[PDB]
């Protein structure tokens, strides 16, 4: 008879104890068990075809997928403790400076500033929710999908911090058409046109490694620079300690996804050739990123600045990572 | 001073645009958003009844796993599982083989829904529902591994879906088909509205009730925690159902909820009624698995359907007739096919349970228990090696379920064949023939078990080949829960 | 060596039963019997087995042999109790 | 036999079923059982002679104390979940705005204003932590008690919050005597020595009804208004904005005491003769906190309009009790 | 980025200073803080052990409730107290009555320590100490409260203390002496250092181990909850030991910590003696109470005292002495006065428990067992109200306990009797004697139940209005646990 | 009428008994006895019960009068067995 083991068989012959990280999140997908047929169904229909041609056949390549661990070893538990004690924080914020009146003490011109420059992000950062719940989903490790998982969450945390502010600056400047002009200017202000197009096609990246690039290695570090780090800093110059605030909480998220990503990429590069993939799939996107942050902040107060540090900060995100 | 949400809650869900740079059908593939010539105009019409925002989840979430996590820790040293009714025990690692694995899939069909789905509070809700599954499917991992080390059956809570073991097999056939390949749209409707509204919801009420009445605290807890859940994501296909309706499409939504209330029909019929009229101890048992069934389930389905404007499915008066009938055979198939499943089977047939089953179900006696006389009658004599079974039982080409009906004094199993390009398929019913028929390249090169095993593919082609085909060894290899006592009772 | 799916008379479940291209419509029985009659069936020794098509009911004679019989591989198989 | 009560005996016909608050809080010192003997030894013990003059001879009389609600209905499961959620939300502060180098931008002059206006104020916050952790152990009923209770954990909150940021001070200007010379200050510089007259003598007044209105209703609204308000303005004016916001997280619990403060002065004005012995004590002790926020408040920028502004804004506090 | 603990924790006890408008002896009344002479710089030598802040305090503390509450709420409906074993629901019922608002006068004692303790490290430790013993007063009502409908003895958990009922007197008697009637210093000692260092904090841990053994979940996770506060405010009479034997107070020191040590063994002894060796099944005891004492309780105070440069007590060889008898009387006393409190005494004398007496206590037989065997024939032969009591114990002046000692063939029982100013004072060991002794004034013209009935003061002057005056009425007045269960082995 | 606290032999606790100021000492035995004899200690009919004061162990002789006996009120006085 078989005996009992002190841990799952797939984890048996780890020296030390199976962290509670390891124990519920390792070796989770089944479809990666036959790549031949992924489901159990018909190997000829759309989602087999889909996953053999944008999972499987992905050019960035390991033997062992799962082997991937998340450097934060978030799990669902402690995600939402560490996020509940954030969205203390930002809730805090969003009451405390309500009662206070700080919006109310904007200028005029600032207020016009966050009507082109800010709101309209609730268009960017739900298609950036949308980027990384596709990378989830055709994810070849239940480990790098989760940390897609719980990023989709904060993209999600973004989106609705915007949601809320947008409603309290249209309250506090019913005139200027917050909550109601931000598709508009999402779809024709130019200083948003090199991030559309950029998502927009980003979107479409099917393959996994293609994905992940595209929307983690490229998008959002271009994305986190101009709108948390320059349009943040602009504000707290201009006298908007909210946003100065909140664009630096929403950062410690972005820190988090990129911790994940070099984990990622450092794993990538133990097998030969997959650097030559990574950089190859970063030279097709970069271009467009350049574009977007050359729109958005060329358009915004002292935007030369802004332009050059944008473009080295992200730059630099994905030198650090070789 | 905080907004009301309802001040605010819409423009989270205002996130719809127009595409410039790339095209609407590749932004939204019609294979993975399934929107069905319906435009993005009329999908903005979606407006789910249960609102939620980030930070009421990660709070409420937050309590909720402080809570059961430390029912948890607090009911550890008292070992219960090691002084639990061994039905119980069973009831457990088939709980957790079936189903960890397929929780935690059902965040990529969410996933599915929150990238594909062109109904903007559709695509949030879903990413909550994401964010849900994968609560579950931690959650149903960390609770069992507190016992790996009581019996190797507690490892296929992680093990079971990655094997070729019957059950699995049947567990991924319809998980895999109402889930994963299916477009988002398909997605919310055989997902959160037929399976998870339609009987997962209710099953797991009942079955914190019998976890809380088997003295079981820790799984009552996971459970009921769990189920709390439920409502927050399982709302997601109603909405879409009234939106194929008022637009040109009621027959298609029709058929995707008749194939998807039979499926997971087939699945329960096996993985939940045994365990109400059988491993649940007679006294402890509220009512039968056809009386949960009409009380709980076929009423409200009735309910859902009406207010949509749908009609019944076709099979409903064959689907009601089966609850006197299908679970008694998928029991006495999994008892007879025991060492082919990772728990330990209950018989259930004392004398005493079997005038509970004669009150509950009419004629039992004289059908179902035909077959349970001659298997009394060898354990009585002496001829246990007649009590297993030295062939395979047909499986049907649908739900991967041994094909399975009325015995005895009223016999009257059927299959329901169909050739098909030159293949023979096996059906366990009418309404699985028409699954198939309805999509035949959706299935038609599958291939379950019998079939793989008839092709050369289980070898040594023999019983014990295909128990090693089916990853199962001694010490998981499943046998009779109460180790025979029930047969003292006839000597 | 050809398989057939066995629907035994009072039996519970169909099963699989290999049998022989040779084999007699009674010798199939027999070989079905194996897997049902005091299994889960009671026998009865004042009646025969008789082999039926499943699909279309078509009583096979006891000496008509498996290769004549127009069955295809996995065909479904009543056994039924006659005299 | 005597039959099983729906609730406890002392709260059984309340028609409404008692809520978790009455359930844990009333009716639960038992040393008001026996006023000729509060306790179960000698009955001329100094304790039972201190019990009898200070609680039970206390000219503010009431003849069930017991009845007392507090209007927030804290207990102590609901005060550790809100002030869990505010600690949160300071903590938040106190680790971004470090992030960030808040405390590098302050200007000299200002880094000079905390060291004599803002450091030496974990004396104060300590001597109300006394003041109040007093009432608690002579008031006349559990319910009343508990507000004191809670109130104290706040004074304890506050006097932490100040020794942090002492630190966080000491360490970017080591050269202030952050942490060093607090102790100087408070005892010799003109600016603090109207509140240490007012707070030394209010904690030798030990009749309870005397202690509630020297600590609550005449000395925390001078404290608070000098304290919290005027100077967490001129923080933020001066471009401090982590006092600015600490001082109005503060005030959050400052505005909890006065709401069980109005509630017991509105239950004691159900009785005659207390109203006027209620401003008998408010005239006693109002020139001395006239003193304390004359002495402060003229020292800061601005000082004479801050001198108004707390004396009106704190007998405000009275005359909105009647 | 945050700060570390150890960097600025000091500045949060950098409170003192020197007052200018009043004095320091008006600031700090000597009756109140018990300073003895020893200045305000010598005070602030205090170093607690373990440090905690405000935030952490919060955090930590949100999270044991969110704990303890969920197991309450998750188990509530199982009523498991309704099948526990009756001598387990007494041991509840008392637990309750005893110490509900005991806990919660606590924090006055806490409180009297933070306004008027000259050491700042204590001021705010006390602080803390206020806040826990809140929670503890708090979460002994809310978790009785739910047992309200099933017994009028429940009710008893608030309103015990308020009634003079004998053990109520004999609790308040105790709490009044050690920590309400006492300046800060001394609480310091006397509650933190003797009674709570030195008793509660394992007797916790063994309560809850005794809960989870009798399969009381909710009870276990509530006093296992609470024992993990208890060091965090118990630590506050260690230092302050320290500065009074490093300064010149040695004796006064010693004789507080004697004081403190006999008074909390005397209550113990009535308590939880009777609780382990005769209410706690047979099967369920892990040891003796005097093997408990002795390994849990008695080195661990020669520990403490060596360390701290203090004596054991004169009495401790006395003490050695009594663990083998004290309690087997207070037992005897309670079962047999069992009308006169408010929980069912367990006899615990049947034939099985009464050998495990002789191994625990040789000599149990032939001394308690004499006592008991003229009970059981008087059970036996229909005399029951033999068994029940037609007069008053006499009752120590000091404890409030009654004068018991062994019977039967070592009969040893004796009244350390005292003459002071004309009245004749009882005393039920010589310790006893000694704390009124060196401190007459504060226990002089108290009177305990026995002197109010002699003096005119119980009304009418008999049994029944001895129960009346006591607040006992039929329903809650007590008898025998098992109803005479164990009469049936004896015949 | 006058307290007296009963020290029984053989007895595990110490009782009140009121007595008469006109007992005997026997009668004060008999008093006590009620209290003890037949509830927790068991007769001794070869024996006869003396009153001795438990503070000094002064016996009293049987037919001494508790007026007459210099008793405290609630004085303690063992109850012996003796021939
Ligand atoms: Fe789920
Ligand atoms: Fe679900
Ligand atoms: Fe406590
Ligand atoms: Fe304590």
């Amino acid at each position: 008879a078989l005996k009992p083991l002190k841990t799952w068989s797939h984890l048996a012959g780890n020296r030390r104890r199976p962290s509670e990280y390891e124990v519920v999140s390792t070796n989770l997908h089944y479809f990666t068990d036959n790549p031949e047929r992924p489901w159990e169904l018909d190997s000829n229909l759309p989602m087999q075809t889909w996953y053999k041609k944008y999972c499987f056949d992905s050019p960035l390549k390991h033997d062992d997928w799962n082997a991937f661990r998340d450097p934060d070893q978030l799990v669902y538990r402690t995600y939402n403790l560490l996020q509940d004690g954030q969205e203390s924080y930002v809730q805090g914020l969003f009451d405390q400076l309500n009662d206070r009146g700080h919006d109310q003490m904007l200028t005029r011109e600032w207020v016009e500033t966050l009507a082109r420059f800010y709101t309209p992000a609730r268009y960017l950062f739900h298609a950036l929710q949308m980027g990384s719940v596709y990378i989830h989903q055709i994810a070849p490790a239940s480990t790098i999908t989760n940390c897609a998982t719980y990023e989709t969450a904060d993209h999600l945390r973004w989106l609705t911090h915007t949601a809320y502010r947008t409603r309290e600056l249209a309250n506090c400047y019913p005139d200027v058409g917050f909550g109601k002009r931000e598709r508009d200017v999402w779809e024709n202000d130019p200083a948003w046109q090199g991030f559309r197009e950029l998502i927009e096609k980003a979107l479409i990246a099917w393959d996994w490694g293609e994905a992940f690039t595209a929307i983690n290695l490229v998008t959002k570090p271009a994305v986190e620079e101009a709108l948390l780090q320059q349009l943040g800093s602009l504000a707290q110059s201009e006298g908007d300690t909210l946003l100065g605030l909140l664009a630096q909480a929403q950062k410690r998220d972005a820190e988090r996804h990129r911790r994940w990503s070099s984990a990622l990429v450092k794993m990538a590069l133990e097998k030969e050739g997959n650097r030559e993939v990574l950089q190859k799939w970063v030279a097709k996107w970069e271009p467009l990123a350049d574009k977007a942050i050359e729109a958005y902040c060329s358009a915004l107060p002292d935007g030369e600045n802004a332009i050059v540090e944008a473009k080295s900060a992200s730059r630099y995100v994905r030198q650090m990572m070789g | 001073s905080m907004l009301k949400r309802e001040d605010w809650y819409d423009l989270t869900r205002t996130t719809n645009w127009t595409p410039k740079y790339v095209t609407e059908n590749e932004l939204f593939p019609e294979e993975m958003s399934g929107a069905r010539g319906i435009s993005m105009e009329a999908w903005e019409k979606y407006d789910e009844p249960y609102k939620i925002t980030y930070p009421e989840y990660v709070s409420i979430q937050r309590e909720k796993d402080s809570g059961a996590y430390s029912i948890k820790a607090a009911l550890e040293r008292d070992g219960f599982v090691d002084r639990a009714d061994p039905g119980w025990v069973s009831t457990m690692q088939l709980h957790f083989g079936a189903i960890a694995l397929e929780e935690y899939a059902a965040s990529t069909a969410e996933a599915r829904m929150a990238r594909f789905a062109k109904a903007p509070g559709n695509r949030n809700m879903a990413t909550f529902g994401m964010m849900d599954e994968n609560r579950h499917g931690q959650i149903q991992l960390y609770f069992p591994y507190a016992n790996v080390k009581r019996s190797r059956k507690w490892d296929w809570a992680h093990k079971a879906i990655h094997t070729n073991e019957w059950a699995a097999i049947a567990a991924r056939s319809f998980f895999d088909d109402m889930m994963m390949t299916r477009d988002s749209v398909a997605v919310s409707i055989m997902l959160t509205f037929a399976f998870e509204t339609g009987f997962t919801n209710m099953q797991f009420l009942g079955l914190a009730a019998d976890a809380a009445e088997a003295g079981d605290h820790t799984f009552a807890s996971l459970i009921s925690s769990i189920q709390t859940d439920e409502s927050r994501h399982a709302q997601q296909g109603g909405p879409s159902l009234k939106i194929l309706v008022e637009n040109g499409k009621k027959d298609e939504a029709q058929q995707m909820v008749d194939v998807a209330i039979w499926r997971s029909w087939k699945l329960f019929s096996v993985l939940t009624g045994p365990i109400m009229d059988y491993y649940t101890p007679l006294e402890s048992r509220n009512q039968s698995f056809k009386e949960f069934m009409l009380e709980w389930i076929v009423a409200q389905f009735e309910r859902q359907l009406l207010d949509l404007g749908l009609d019944k499915p076709w099979y409903w008066d064959q689907f009601m007739q089966d609850l006197d009938e299908t679970h008694h055979g998928m029991h006495l198939g999994v008892w007879y096919w025991r060492p082919t499943v990772w728990w330990d089977p209950a018989a259930g047939v004392s004398p005493e349970e079997r005038e509970w089953l004669e009150e509950k179900y009419p004629g039992w006696n004289d059908t179902w228990g035909q077959c349970w006389d001659v298997i009394t009658d060898n354990l009585v004599n002496g001829k246990p090696e007649l009590t297993v079974p030295e062939t395979l039982p047909t499986i049907c080409n649908m739900c991967n379920l041994p094909i399975a009906h009325t015995p005895g004094n009223k016999w009257n199993v059927k299959d329901y064949q169909l050739e098909y390009e030159g293949r023979l398929y096996h059906f366990g019913s009418e309404a699985d023939r028409w699954c198939f028929q309805i999509d035949p390249e959706r299935y038609k090169n599958h291939t379950n078990l019998v079939d793989r095993f008839l092709k050369g593919e289980i070898q040594p082609a023999d019983l014990a080949g295909a128990l090693m085909y089916m990853s199962l060894e001694p010490g998981v290899m499943g046998d009779d829960a109460h180790d025979y006592e029930w047969v003292k009772a006839y000597q | 060596t050809f398989p057939i799916m066995s629907n035994f008379e009072r039996d519970f479940v169909i099963q699989l039963v290999p049998v022989d291209t040779e084999d007699t419509m009674d010798q199939v029985a027999e070989k079905c019997a194996y897997h049902s009659i005091n299994r889960r069936v009671h026998p009865q020794p004042e009646k025969i087995l008789r082999v039926r098509r499943h699909e279309d009911g078509t009583l096979f004679p006891r000496g008509m042999i498996v290769s004549d019989a127009g069955l295809r591989p996995t065909e479904t198989l009543d056994i039924i109790f006659m005299d």
